């Protein structure tokens, strides 16, 4: 039990520490702010990062938008547009959709899991690793780790319902 | 010592005595028999024969067990018959009364290729009426209690008084002898050999340079048996209209 | 190695007792179970007349009916089962077929009809 | 609060379970394989063509009337009306409102009656085989039969020609299920039977190969309408509304994994299994066809993938036994992620009988009724160790089914529920009924006397199992 | 050892295994459960075939191929593909096998009654050879097991064939592996193979010398209807057979393009301006394999191959395999005459090395 | 269990894989093989393998033995060689010596298919001339060491300290993993098997209906071996001109 980000710093770590992953991060699934039975309505949410490995910080100043009408919808938001809550490309090179944050490509896979309230079903965070090749090896993840990142979201998703849960009480 | 007969041995060890089958026939067989030996859940599936007709689409019959024990001093193989004419499906061949057999042994011929006839014979004028498929079983039956040949000491009665492959089993010491081989359903160790049938319906020769016996039957012109030494295989097979040569007397 | 080829045999003979016996048990069984069969089979006239809990006839006009039935009886050696009852009964009206059909079903109800208090 | 029926019948203290909001989950399952051919059992008939005593008019059609809903009704209408003529100025116009009632209620027993002589198959030996089955309080029935790899393989996986209309291979269980719980639930009242169909396309066919997903979404979408039109009839299945009623639960069988992929399949599915909304109002759209989605036979990753895919896994068949333990990690995920497991092991497809107490094997060319499929009982013998193994634990399960004087079906069913798992039976028929249990005889209302033919102790909240008995049985595989 | 009777891992080899045995024999009536009445049959697809059998034959004297009873099977196959009304054939010829690392390939050389729609070739390139002409002039159908299902394989394009010129590869048997990342090959395994069998049918596929007459209007290759069928080991001589399918250029067409410039001896590049050998050339012209560390002499492009061990033998069979495709083969006896392909897909010749990476591209001021 | 292989059973099995042999010199072999094994004193003798010449006259080759014995650690076959270019008739394939066996090491391309003819190398310019044979022997004995398959568990030692067929063998439990197979040179029990080999140099298909597993060499392209489970047979051969892959690691 603690503050939501320092869950999202702790499971960073970990995914960093276990697995053979080349980095590891952590976002937000945030609303745009406001200018100066439904179903929930993701069409108008962005990803925002708030915790990374150890030695890549420029990704704690990324954002993900959608674009507004041609520039590719980035990949990740199937995890929003269509309720995956695990997404794996094993070769970043064949996808269009998939967008670096240092704006050079590279080479490696990627593995998103979006993080679910159970009780609620709706997906708060999203947490991350790849293998992109100058921090760590080009290669594929093994299905260890991959399964290692499930587990990791699924235990996060746990302990944010709890401490989202304590904090609606504080109120 | 093979566990089960070899189709592609046995047709090209019997092809001299003329027990051949149609290219195609083969083919389809290759791909056939393991099929309808997986989905009837046997043991044991091979070719027993092929037995000609009047219109040209020969009757193939497979023969397939899945074990065999000691009944009252016999060897009893619990076998199920199937039949096909393309040699790719393989439709059931049901057994037969006691009282058709006798009915079914009174017709003779060469069968006619149509599985929906049936043949008339009269008694005291009581008529009946008996299915082409019926004669085919008697047939087969005959000629299956009649020869079966194996070698000797080739099969072994295990703990749960089975028959079984003898693992062991080093091989005919003269193979050139009728006492080498056995009925199948004589019991392993019994002293019951093919020198005890009648004299004369057996015929034995063998190449004793490559070591290949062949055992033709005098008594169903059509039965061959094979069994080759320095290999240690064997296999039968029949092919023809499946009648008993009742004039074998004036023929040896 | 005698008396291993004899404990062999021995032990094929005991495996066939055991198939044997358990054959016997179930021609038994099915022999029992046809046997109580009929006999309930045959008792069916006897419980629709007498014993059956909604009463279809009284037990008056059975006797009514068996007194008339007997009494043709005479007529018939000088010139009585209670089947025999039940077929007169119906053939002049006295019972129809659904009234049983409908008792039998009300009978069947276990300990929950309307025969309490 | 226990079930109103288990309680009733073996003094059961335990609570009516649901596979899904609005679906009931009996605490046994019965795997229906058919005695012959479908065609043929729905061309059965019991009218036959001055009191005979012997007519089913007298033995078997009392004893369905008398379970009837209107009849039981009627039976409580007089039971009151007695008791409010005995207690008496307004309770009379309330006396004459139950003579209306009475009345009301003696017309429809009247024509329920004469539905029975409407309806050629109500009385058959097979309505009543499951009628008496369902009675026994296992209202599930799983579709099911002899499948790979003993069946017609040509017929499982051939090329059926083009103007063949679609059918899968349990087309036959499907509508013989379905004429079932057409009649049941007219007899009864509704909810009362639930069917788990059992979807298994031809993976490796030319149709499928060539079209891709397109023709995956495609070959699901006209099974279930296939599904529907079997089960619900030709005209039911829709409410008075235009809503249609959605079928309980689809399994899905895989043939091959690597050969092709089942996500496409299940995406499919699940669309099927859920409301389909759209806002201005947020009113539906599509309405769901299915209310759940279950996976048969899947080794654990697959299993694990489609959750990870999102989909909504109900329920997970696997084949768990007292020698069979093979599918436990499966177990160990499905108890994780809250999953109910349904177990067909069970009895070796009947060789955890006395019959088959030092006995020999069966053959498959000799034949045994007692088995539901001789060559499956000899690969279950095979992975178990073989019948020497079966012969020395089936000993084991002897002993312990006598110390607490019960069948020796049952010690392998409670073993089975006692991990947690819904036992899935094969159903008997037809002078063999109820010997899944291990009841023999039981064909005849003599010997039975109308009651189920299957031991009290295995529907206990408790087991009946001793400490021994556990670790016994935990010795075995 | 204790194991069931089949395995449950084997649906997909009980699937082939009935696939396979259905190719035999006449279908079964099947009827209608719900009604009762049998179900219509299909009616045929009208087609024309060669004589698989007899190939057989030739190929089985010979010692190269298959089997015989693989070959009747292919036959068998060749039966069924060409009946069915769907894909509309109206020829085939069975090209073929290709192994590989978890299975294998059957191939279908065919033509269709009408061909589908190819999608005009993105600007910036070479143009593509249209349906019925050139390298696309048959469509190609391939399946894992004799009478499963088959894949039309697509299209195949100038850049694939030049693409796939610097690979080497062991095929898997899975039609969407992927290729290679370097050499960028711009396609999956299905456009790889269907690369390879653009090259194989262009330099192995032959008929006897003289069977037809070329035409100098067009490429039609009428036959002539007076050829004396020559008799005997002559046919195992490359000199007596002639390439049957047009030469494949560098470019990746059989006919080079030309684009618009007025001296054409500088502006048109070589390949542009590349000629091949006329129609029907003799198997003897074709370029030898390099020389190997042991000898001088390069080793000839085809080799004979006999049906016996003495000249005198009567009624032989003759033809020549190729050298520079290790596994294909031309085979004929009298006025039959049969070519087929059999084996990995891997030239040989030694010929080939590892790619280097393109060159790292100049600043602007040079 | 068989106790050799069977060419007819090889040439049955490994054709789908393109391994097969003219008609006429499959009736020679099947003529020729007995008489030069009993006239060179011979327990074994099988056809190796069929490698492609660039005149069209094929050399058969066939390797025979007497008996094998474990010799530090290694389970020694004493091999010999015969080659042939019609089937009929047998000469000896003589060994060649190390100093020799590197210098047709470096001689590549098809063989010419004339036993009579020599190439040259020339080294510091010391030229050397090394006959035809000489080649042909070393790429059959590099073949021979790199492959040479056989069953796990399939042979046994015996008092004598000698290797003979394990005649209680049950068959490989896991038919399509390479645990199942291992070299002949390996001794029975040492736990080494083909998945010690260089990770990727061996296929392996299986098909689980019919039962036949088939491993193909990677890195000799042209060496196929197969076993079939249901009648525990097995047998290999090697078609091909004998070049070894080098590029593998560009391939995979």
């Amino acid at each position: 039990t603690a503050e939501p980000r320092e869950l999202l710093e702790a499971a960073v770590k970990l995914v960093k520490q276990h697995t053979a992953a080349g980095a590891a991060y952590a976002a937000v699934v945030a609303e745009p702010e406001e200018p100066d039975p439904r179903p929930v309505d993701y069409s108008k949410k962005y990803f925002a990062y708030v915790a990374a490995s150890a030695g890549q910080e420029h990704v704690l100043e990324a954002d993900l938008y959608r674009p507004a009408p041609p520039e590719p919808l980035p990949y990740s938001f199937r995890v929003l547009d269509e309720k995956l809550p695990m997404l794996y490309v094993p070769n970043v090179a064949a996808e269009e959709r998939v967008k670096f944050f240092r704006k050079f490509p590279k080479i490696g896979s990627y593995q998103a899991c979006g993080v679910a309230l159970p009780a609620s079903g709706e997906f708060k965070a999203l947490l991350a690793a790849d293998t992109l090749f100058p921090e760590g090896s080009g290669q594929p993840l093994s299905a260890d780790d991959r399964d290692f990142v499930w587990e990791v979201s699924q235990s996060l998703s746990r302990a944010l319902e709890a401490v989202q849960a304590r904090a609606a009480e504080a109120l | 010592v093979q566990l089960e007969p070899n189709i592609t041995l046995v047709l090209k060890h019997l092809a001299s005595c003329g027990a051949v089958v149609s290219a195609e026939q083969q083919a389809a067989l290759d791909h056939s028999i393991p099929i309808k030996r997986i989905e009837a859940g046997l043991r044991s599936l091979t070719l027993w024969g092929r037995l000609t007709t009047l219109n040209g689409k020969d009757y193939l019959v497979a023969e397939g067990y899945n074990v065999a024990s000691s009944k009252e001093g016999a060897a009893v193989y619990e076998t199920k018959y199937f039949y096909s004419q393309d040699g790719a499906r393989w439709s059931d061949l049901q057994p037969v009364d006691s009282e058709t057999a006798t009915r079914c042994a009174r017709i003779k011929g060469m069968l006619s290729g149509d599985p929906a006839k049936n043949y008339e014979l009269e008694e005291k004028p009581l008529v009946f009426q008996i299915p082409e498929l019926a004669v085919l079983r008697c047939r087969v039956d005959a000629i299956a209690t009649a020869t079966s040949v194996i070698p000797t000491d080739s099969t072994i009665l295990n703990a749960a008084s089975q028959v079984v492959p003898n693992r062991l089993f080093a091989g005919a010491a003269y193979p050139e002898k009728l006492e080498s081989y056995q009925h199948r359903f004589s019991l392993p160790g019994s002293g019951v050999t093919l020198s005890q049938d009648l004299r004369g319906t057996w015929a034995v020769q063998y190449d004793a340079f490559k070591g290949v016996a062949q055992v033709r039957s005098l008594l169903f012109p059509g039965y061959f048996f094979y069994y080759a030494a320095n290999e240690l295989t064997w296999g039968s097979l029949y092919v023809g209209d499946g009648l008993r040569n009742n004039d074998l007397i004036f023929m040896l | 190695l005698a008396a291993n080829r004899s404990t062999l045999a021995d032990k094929a003979a005991s495996t066939a007792a055991t198939v044997d016996a358990w054959a016997e048990r179930q021609a038994k069984m099915e022999a029992e179970l046809q046997g109580k069969e009929l006999e309930a089979v045959r008792r069916r006239p006897t419980f629709v007349l007498r014993e059956l809990k909604p009463a279809v006839a009284s037990a008056d006009a059975v006797e009514a009916a068996a007194a008339e039935l007997t009494a043709q009886a005479e007529e018939a050696a000088n010139a009585v089962t209670d089947i025999d009852i039940l077929s007169y009964m119906m053939d002049k009206g006295a019972i129809t077929k659904d009234a049983i059909i409908q008792a039998l079903a009300v009978h069947a109800l276990g300990d929950k009809a309307y025969t309490n208090h | 609060a226990p079930d109103p029926v288990l309680n009733e019948l073996y003094g059961s203290e335990r609570p009516a379970v649901e596979l899904l909001p609005g679906v009931p989950l009996s605490p046994i399952v019965n795997s229906c394989w058919l005695p012959a051919d479908a065609k043929a059992m729905l061309a059965e008939s019991w009218i036959p063509v001055a009191f005979e005593a012997a007519a089913p008019e007298y033995n078997e059609l009392v004893r369905r009337l008398a379970k009837t809903a209107p009849f039981r009704k009627w039976n409580e209408l007089t039971i009151q009306a007695k008791q409010l003529e005995q207690e008496v100025e307004a309770k009379q116009a309330e006396l004459e409102n139950v003579k209306v009632q009475i009345a009301d209620a003696e017309a429809a027993v009247a024509e329920v009656k004469q539905s029975f002589s409407d309806d050629p198959l109500s009385l058959t030996g097979w309505m009543q085989a499951l009628t008496d089955l369902a009675d026994g309080g296992m209202t599930t029935f799983e579709v099911s039969g002899q499948g790979w790899p003993y069946c017609s393989l040509r017929q499982l996986f051939g090329e059926m020609p083009s103007a063949a209309p679609p059918a899968g291979f349990f087309d036959g269980v499907e509508r013989v299920l379905g004429t079932f719980k057409r009649r049941y639930e007219k007899e009864r009242g509704p909810g009362s039977v639930q069917l788990m169909l059992k979807l298994a396309p031809n993976v490796f066919s030319d149709a499928w190969s060539t079209g891709g997903a397109p023709a995956a979404v495609a070959a699901v979408e006209a099974y279930v309408e296939r599904a529907r039109a079997n089960v619900f009839g030709p005209d039911g299945g829709v409410t008075p509304e235009g809503v249609p009623e959605p079928l309980d639960l689809v399994q899905l069988v895989w043939w091959d994994f690597a050969a092709a992929d089942p996500l496409p399949v299940l995406k499919a599915l699940q669309r099927m299994a859920t409301d389909q909304l759209q806002v201005d109002e947020v009113s539906v759209s599509e309405p769901k066809k299915i209310r759940g989605i279950g996976l048969v036979d899947f080794p654990a990753d697959r299993l694990k993938a489609a959750i990870q895919a999102g989909v909504p896994i109900t329920c997970v068949q696997v084949e768990h036994s007292v020698l069979v333990r093979s599918a436990q990690p499966v177990l160990d995920l499905c108890a994780k992620y809250g999953i109910k497991v349904l177990a067909r092991g069970g009895t070796l497809g009947g060789l955890l009988s006395a019959k088959y107490l030092g006995a020999p094997p069966p053959d498959p060319v000799r034949g045994d009724a007692d088995l539901d499929s001789v060559p499956g009982c000899l690969d279950a013998v095979n992975n178990v160790g073989g019948w020497a193994r079966l012969q020395a634990a089936l000993a084991v399960i002897k002993g312990i089914a006598d110390k607490h004087g019960v069948k020796p079906e049952t010690v392998a069913l409670r073993w089975q529920i006692d991990a947690g798992c819904f036992p899935l039976v094969t159903t008997r028929w037809s002078s063999r009924v109820w010997r899944q249990f291990g009841y023999e005889g039981w064909s005849s209302f003599e010997v039975s006397g109308g009651r189920p033919g299957v031991d009290g102790p295995l529907f206990q909240v408790e087991s009946f199992l001793d400490v021994e008995d556990v670790r016994a049985l935990a010795g075995l595989a | 050892l204790s194991v069931p009777l089949v395995p449950a891992a084997s649906a997909a080899a009980a699937a082939a295994a009935v696939a396979k045995a259905s190719l035999f024999g006449d279908p079964e009536p099947v009827l209608d459960p719900e009604s009762g009445e049998p179900i219509d049959p299909d009616a045929p697809n009208e087609f024309e075939c060669e004589d698989v059998e007899g190939d057989g034959d030739l190929l089985d004297g010979l010692g190269v191929g298959l089997g015989r009873q693989e070959m009747y099977a292919a036959m068998l196959a060749v039966k069924r593909l060409g009946e069915d009304a769907k894909r509309g054939v109206s020829t085939v010829r069975f090209f073929g096998k290709f192994f590989g690392t978890q299975a294998d390939y059957y191939v279908f050389e065919t033509t269709l009654q009408s061909n589908p729609d190819m999608p005009e070739a993105p600007e910036g390139t070479i143009p593509l050879e249209p349906y019925g002409e050139g390298v696309n002039a048959y469509i190609y159908f391939v399946s894992n097991t004799l009478g499963g299902p088959l894949q039309q394989l697509p299209y195949v394009t100038p850049e694939q064939i030049k693409a796939s010129r610097l690979l080497r590869r062991y095929l898997t048997g899975r039609l969407d592996a992927p290729v290679s990342a370097f050499p960028a090959f711009p396609g999956n395994e299905a456009n790889y193979l269907r690369a390879l069998i653009a090259r194989i049918s262009a330099a192995t596929v032959c008929c006897p010398r003289g069977f037809f007459t070329a035409d100098d209007d067009s490429a039609e290759l009428s036959a002539n209807d007076e050829w004396v069928p020559l008799k005997g080991r002559e046919m195992a001589l490359p000199v007596n057979w002639s390439h049957r399918y047009a030469h494949l250029k560098g470019q990746g067409r059989t006919v080079t393009h030309k684009r618009d410039p007025e001296p054409e001896k500088n502006f048109w590049t070589a390949e542009e301006m590349e000629a091949g050998p006329p129609p029907l050339a003799t198997l003897d012209t074709d370029a030898p394999l390099p020389a190997a560390t042991g000898d001088k002499v390069p080793p000839p492009a085809w080799s004979p191959v006999f049906a016996s061990a003495s000249v005198t033998t009567r009624n032989q069979v003759a033809g020549v395999r190729s050298n520079r495709w290790p596994g294909a083969v031309c085979a004929c006896a009298g006025r039959h005459f049969t070519s087929m392909y059999v084996g990995w897909g891997i030239k040989a010749g030694g010929e080939w090395s590892p790619c280097p990476p393109p060159p790292p591209v100049p600043q602007w001021g040079a």
